[PDB]
């Protein structure tokens, strides 16, 4: 009574829906602190 | 936040002489520093 499990399985099949699929994520984060920014994105044109 | 190291070596009380300490490494590690030990092999 009133006490159930509240961890409970997806159970991907492939006759699912599209919406019923599994669809991994990733998501990015970017934190800009006091830091030399050790991270950065740089194009370099031929030299005459 | 930058820690920087200069480093030269001499095969030889310290001599009398000039020499100059070229730049080995810039860090940027970024914490604050007030004291600091040595280790050694033994
Ligand atoms: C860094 O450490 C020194 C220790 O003498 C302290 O006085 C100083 O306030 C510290 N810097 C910061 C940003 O907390």
């Amino acid at each position: 009574f009133n006490c159930y499990f509240p961890l409970r399985s997806y159970s991907f099949r492939p006759t699912y829906g599209v919406g019923h699929q599994p669809y991994r994520v990733v998501v990015l984060s970017f934190e800009l602190l006091h830091a030399p920014a050790t991270v950065c994105g740089k194009k370099s044109t031929n030299l005459v | 936040g930058y820690f920087k190291i200069y480093s030269k070596h001499t095969p030889i009380d310290l001599p009398q002489g000039f020499s100059a300490l070229e730049p080995l490494v810039d860090l940027p590690i970024g914490i604050n520093i007030t004291r600091f030990q040595t280790l050694l092999a033994l």
